[PDB]
RNA sequence: GCCUGCUUUUG
RNA sequence: AGUAGAAACAAGGC
């Protein structure tokens, strides 16, 4: 809540109160610098992403096998071992995966 | 290694080193000569983008006047006048329909001021031109001079000091057959200056009211070639101004200008708006902006287009509201264009030039011109009439700016989402001639889908983007106004460079101003303080060369270096002078916001401060409320704003000399006046002091109330105070010979 | 640059008419030491970004 | 090196005043400097310039 | 010899 | 010549 309002920080990726460049590194907060952040050797570079949902895994990127894009609040429906098309993001469609 | 600037973007982002993209350190471009051509190329431009309508002949000018209201389609992403009727009312419609009663109450706003507001509103404002003289003459002298014309022909009701009698005067005065007016001139040998009588005929008084004046625009920022402005006449000035009123209420309740909030109040509106927008998106759609700027936006907007809102805004309201802000669109879709000084020809052989005034293109041989101008002139001269070309297609620069936003916000509120029918959606924000859309779906195709809606919307009405002007990117980063937003706004300081030197008013208020914007742009710039001690100390140099002001205990020869080393040599205390008398500099970032009389009054020598502040100075003039400590400063990228600054009275507050070229000509007979009505208006101000505070009101002639008063106040300071018998008889005596001169 | 850095910052960027832009941009080097130099500039900027 | 040139009134009154480039300059400068100050909460300007 | 050195500059 | 750059200056007016 700021000023009676609420702003939206997104968990995948950037927005305008939360970015983090790539390029020069720079963490910016609502037009606010706040730190150059440094690169760690352990940063998994392996396009998965186990900190989006909350009981799924993000494998990558899309693929038109396993159906059409589901939703985030239609997803109990899957089990265990069970790959599926999510659209979350800006308008971005990955697939995921139970544990 | 060679050096190259641009490279320090590889590593600091654009927007946060803009400054140095902004060559605002040296001379910005002129124009030298005529402005004709620009006048004719505009002519022949609208004429063309609006070609495929019809054309007729005004039964009242004789004019061709080209309509393409209702015209045919678009069928290329070319520019187009071509503007639909039943589309722009829809707009209206819709507009209405979302922000319930704005009409209702900005009409009910604009009555009131419609039924107050007097005809000395029109002194204060920029220049106008006079039909009087045919040139451009001060608001006040040419509101005189009309009034002048009217009661010598016979039109008499702004009597009553409203202006809504004095635009009933104006309409008139159209219908009478031979109106009569009067020049000046001057005959030297022995300098005779006097006037003398004509006659317009009906239509010459109608071409003469229609038509405005065009001129080159100088000191440009950010073009290589230079633009054409129009400067409208005193008949469509009330109009305006009440249209203009009625556009202000209306676009002050929307959320999409920007034209009447200026400054921070700017940005802020700016940044609201983003952050509604941001958190009304969802969070699986995706967003884009549009940074945008429209093309030829002044050639396409009619003022029929106009009219048909305003009849539309105006529903259900008094006859006399809708017809007396019916008349605007009206004389600006009849309107006329004066083409300007003309032309220069060149001799070599025989080493000779002349001039060409352009009330001859259409009786003149193409010869003597090069292959552009024939053919613009070969264009332009079926439209002359008189010296003026018809321009009915289009607006000109600077005019309806806030009715224009109107339109733009009726379209960017046709993204509501119920009123496309769809899934994608759009809103943005609008100034004239400049926009930021941004635009909500949940795919690029959508994306592409709702530009698309957006700009062929836009073409249905004459709103035309300018493609090779605009990008669209992701939201977080754009521009509206020289303003870079980068998830938030972002200071520039290099659009206000040219304001940190000596402003040329006088020394104290140059003083005042040089110090103000230094401690501004630390407010709201990012100017650091060692910068601003840089600053202070360049504007003191600058100070000191310009005005000859010296240390004082210095060695550099001017003119007035001598006057200043007595005074230094007289004077015990040296910190309490002025650096306009030869003393040192207090100042730094603890005491910026202090005159510099009252920053040195405990250090003064008493004789020095009675001397430099002393009433009875004959260098001090103050003259009226509104123009005491307010100075006009020009800045870059803006109009000519009016600053206040801080001060005392002193004997450095001087008015500078007049430029004094106008005894040469022939209108040289407006000074004598002047030099009358001043020493009238001075003996007003004798007898009654509180003329210049507030205005006076009264239908008697001054020399009566002035007489009368002399008497009051000689009887009220006879019976008890200074005035004995004889000074009492005596002014009686004068006032008796005041009435025998007066009523006979 | 503002789209150049539109890049860099990975925002997507488009446009509808790039050719018009380096045909307007193209019309103002005529015969100026210091603005040519400056597109020589700028030419070397775009080589070492846009990478 | 002997030359004719030519200057006119706007261009000498802007020649006349280049003092403000100095400002322009370090504007930016200092600008940066306070970028990292805020950052590292302390002043920065020893540490560029000597270190 | 006399006079002049911005007599026409959008928002 | 030179300044400059889509039209002007290289003094003008009576």
């Amino acid at each position: 809540n700021v000023r009676g309002s609420g702003m939206r920080i997104l968990v995948r990726g950037n927005s305008p109160a939360f970015n983090y460049n790539k390029t020069t590194k720079r963490l910016t907060i609502l037009g606010k610098d706040a730190g150059t952040l440094i690169e760690d050797p352990d940063e998994g570079t392996s396009g998965v992403e186990s900190a989006v949902l909350r009981g799924f895994l993000i494998l990558g990127k899309e693929d038109r096998r396993y159906g059409p894009a589901l939703s985030i609040n239609e997803l109990s429906n899957l089990a265990k071992g069970e790959k599926a098309n999510v659209l979350i993001g800006q308008g971005d469609v990955v697939l995921v995966m139970k544990r | 290694m060679d050096v190259n600037p641009t490279l320090l973007f590889l590593k600091v982002p654009a927007q946060n080193a803009i400054s140095t993209t902004f060559p605002y350190t040296g001379d910005p471009p002129y124009s030298h000569g005529t402005g004709t051509g620009y006048t004719m190329d505009t002519v022949n431009r609208t004429h063309q983008y609006s070609e495929k309508g019809k054309w007729t002949t005004n039964t009242e000018t004789g004019a061709p006047q080209l309509n393409p209201i209702d015209g045919p389609l678009p069928e290329d992403n070319e520019p187009s006048g071509y503007a639909q009727t039943d589309c722009v009312l829809e707009a209206m419609a819709f507009l209405e329909e979302s922000h319930p009663g704005i009409f209702e109450n900005s009409c009910l706003e604009t009555m009131e001021v419609v039924q107050q507001t007097r005809v000395d509103r029109l002194t204060q404002g920029r220049q106008t031109y006079d039909w009087t003289l045919n040139r451009n003459q001060p608001a006040a002298t040419a509101l005189a001079n009309t009034i002048e014309v009217f009661r010598s022909n016979g039109l008499t009701a702004n009597e009553s000091g409203r202006l809504i009698d004095f635009l009933k005067d104006v309409m008139e005065s159209m219908d009478k057959e031979e109106m009569e007016i009067t020049t000046h001139f001057q005959r030297k040998r022995q300098r005779t200056i006097g006037k003398k009588k004509q006659r317009v005929n009906k239509r010459s008084y109608l071409i003469r009211a229609l038509t405005l004046n065009t001129m080159t625009k100088d000191a440009e920022r950010g073009k290589l070639k230079r633009r054409a402005i129009a400067t409208p006449g005193m008949q469509i000035r009330g109009f305006v101004y009440f249209v203009e009123t009625l556009a202000r209420s209306i676009c002050e309740k929307l959320e999409q200008s920007g034209l009447p909030v200026g400054g921070n109040e700017k940005k802020a509106k700016l940044a609201n708006v983003v952050r509604k927008m941001m958190t009304n998106s969802q969070d699986t759609e995706l967003s884009f902006t549009i940074t945008g700027d429209n093309t030829k936006w002044n050639e396409n907007q009619n003022p029929r287009m106009f009219l048909a809102m305003i009849t539309y805004i105006t529903k259900n309201q008094p006859e006399w509201f809708r017809n007396v802000l019916s008349i605007a669109p009206i004389m600006f879709s009849n309107k006329m264009a004066r083409l300007g000084k003309g032309y220069m020809f060149e001799s070599k052989s025989m080493k000779l030039r002349t001039q060409i005034p352009a009330e001859m293109l259409a009786s003149i041989d193409l010869k003597y011109f090069n292959e552009s101008t024939r053919k613009k002139i070969e264009k332009i001269r079926p439209l002359l009439i008189d010296g003026t070309a018809s321009l009915s297609p289009g607006m000109m620069m600077g005019m309806f700016n806030m009715l224009s936003t109107v339109l733009g916000v009726s379209i960017l509120n046709l993204g509501q989402k119920r009123y496309t029918k769809t899934t994608y959606w759009w809103d943005g924000l609008q100034s004239s001639d400049d926009f930021a859309l941004i635009v909500n779906a949940p795919n690029h195709e959508g994306i592409q889908a709702g530009v698309d809606r957006f700009y062929r919307t836009c073409k249905l009405v004459g709103i035309n983007m300018s493609k090779k002007k605009s990008y669209i990117n992701r939201t977080g980063t754009f521009e509206f106004t020289s303003f870079f937003y980068r998830y938030g706004f972002v200071a520039n300081f290099s659009m206000e460079l040219p304001s940190f030197g000596v402003s040329g008013i006088n020394e104290s208020a140059d003083m005042s101003i040089g110090v103000t914007v230094i401690k501004n742009n630390m407010i709201n710039n990012d100017l650091g303080p060692a910068t601003a001690q840089m600053a202070l100390q360049l504007f003191i140099k600058d100070y000191r060369y310009t005005y000859r002001c010296h240390r004082g205990d210095t060695q550099i020869q001017t003119r007035r270096s001598f006057e200043l080393k007595k005074l230094w040599e007289q004077t015990r205390s040296k910190a309490g002078l002025l650096v306009s008398d030869g003393g040192p500099n207090l100042y730094n970032i603890r005491n910026l916001h202090i005159p510099e009389v009252c920053l040195k009054w405990e250090l003064m020598d008493e004789d020095y401060q009675g001397r430099l502040c002393n009433p009875l100075n004959p260098f001090v003039s103050h003259k009226e409320i509104e123009s005491v400590n307010n100075a006009v400063v020009m800045p870059a990228h803006g109009p000519a704003k009016s600053m206040e600054y801080d001060a005392v009275a002193t004997t450095h507050s001087w008015i500078p000399k007049r430029n004094r070229s106008i005894l040469n000509t022939s209108q040289r007979g407006i000074l004598e006046d002047e030099q009358m009505y001043q020493k009238c208006c001075n003996l007003f101000e004798k007898f009654f002091p509180s003329s210049s505070y507030r205005r006076p009101v009264g239908i008697s002639s001054m020399v009566e109330a002035m007489v009368s008063r002399a008497r009051i106040d000689a009887r009220i300071d006879f019976e008890s105070g200074r005035i004995k018998k004889e000074e009492f008889a005596e002014i009686m005596k004068i006032c008796s010979t005041i009435e025998e001169l007066r009523r006979q | 640059l503002l789209v150049v850095q539109a890049l860099r910052d990975n925002l997507e960027p488009g446009t509808f008419d790039l050719e018009g832009l380096y045909e307007a941009i193209e019309e103002c080097l005529i015969n100026d030491p210091w603005v040519l130099l400056n597109a020589s500039w700028f030419n070397s900027f775009l080589t070492h970004a846009l990478r | 090196y002997v030359r004719t040139n030519g200057t006119s009134k706007i261009k000498m009154k802007w020649g006349m005043e280049m003092r403000r480039c100095l400002l322009q300059s370090l504007q930016q400068i200092e600008s940066m400097i306070e970028a990292e100050s805020s950052v590292k909460e302390k002043d920065m300007t020893k540490e560029f310039f000597e270190n």
